[PDB]
């Protein structure tokens, strides 16, 4: 029989029904092992607030939502990991906390759809998918700021 | 157990083959044959030997 | 609790921010993936 | 069919009890939108012509 063809089990986690023969993480010691026990790159997906700390630069404005699309390219921010396991986002005055997103079993493939011409296009497989991160406001440090 | 097709995720169900006993899914050709032993079991609940009152 | 270690930078690309997609398979796991599934072709509308 | 039990659950007990309805529903010969659309409007009566 096929090894990589075998029938999946119920749970994504323990599709290994039949043999030859998870702890949650945390967003502090994924980076720590990422970056000290491993140096192999890693394609994350992490979801943003709706508006940024910032403003549309020179985008005929308002008051309106400011996202990536606005923003332009180089340094925006910076990723502090205090004690504890604090894991903030200094975009500038404000700063952001990341924490885990929900914890995705399915395949999940990033790719990039380029349509160089009108008639034909190229689809790139950048890569793929596995953990997910959630950046939100401190709204606790926003409150007694002022 | 429940299984499922890895092509189009319908249930699969246990039927015989022309050489051996086999999953398979009503919607597609997919199959896949048994090659060793394959159980589930459940571990029922045992009565409770129950005791006298009074 | 002070950031002791792991002051990563965040950079910003735009090169790819109209053609940059993200597929999900709902129904397979990711251990199983298809990269030796040899493709035919792809639909698409802007 | 994987994704329905998916989004039921996936603890034991739950794909047990889900499971008469699975095979219930292997039983017709419901396997598309359109099947089961058809299958729902037989069984939907005119609100009186
Ligand atoms: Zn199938």
């Amino acid at each position: 029989i096929i090894n990589i063809k075998k029938e999946k089990r119920e749970t994504d986690e323990e599709t290994k029904q039949i043999l030859r023969m998870l702890p949650k993480d945390v967003s502090v010691a994924e980076l720590l092992r990422e970056l000290s026990l491993t140096k192999e790159e890693e394609l994350l997906f992490l979801q943003l607030p709706d508006t940024l700390p910032g403003q549309p630069p020179t985008q005929d404005i308002a008051e309106n939502a400011c996202t990536l699309a606005d923003l332009t390219e180089g340094q925006v921010g910076k990723l502090l990991i205090r004690k504890s396991g604090r894991v903030q986002l200094l975009l500038g005055k404000v700063t952001l906390d990341v924490t885990m997103g929900t914890a995705c079993s399915f395949l999940q493939e990033l790719v990039s759809v380029g349509l160089g011409d009108s008639r034909t296009g190229e689809m790139t497989v950048l890569g793929h998918v596995k953990h997910k991160l959630v950046c939100s406001p401190d709204f606790e440090s926003l409150l007694d700021h002022k | 157990m429940l299984l499922f097709c890895p092509g189009c995720g319908n249930g699969l169900i246990v039927e015989e083959g022309q050489r051996c006993h086999r999953f398979a899914c009503n919607t597609c050709p997919y199959v896949h044959n048994i090659t060793r032993k394959v159980t589930n079991r459940k571990y029922p609940k045992l009565k409770e030997v129950d005791d006298v009152l009074g | 609790d002070d950031p002791v270690v792991q002051e990563i930078d965040v950079y910003l690309a735009k090169s790819l921010a109209e053609k940059l997609y993200l597929f999900q398979y709902p129904v397979r796991p990711a251990s199983m993936t298809y990269d030796d599934i040899p493709h035919l072709s792809a639909k698409i509308k802007p | 069919d994987q994704e329905i039990v998916q989004m039921i659950g996936t603890e034991e007990h739950v794909m047990a009890a889900f499971g008469p309805s699975l095979e219930e529903c292997q039983k017709a010969q419901i396997f598309t939108q359109m099947q089961a659309l058809k299958y729902i409007g037989n069984k939907v009566r005119r609100q009186r012509m």
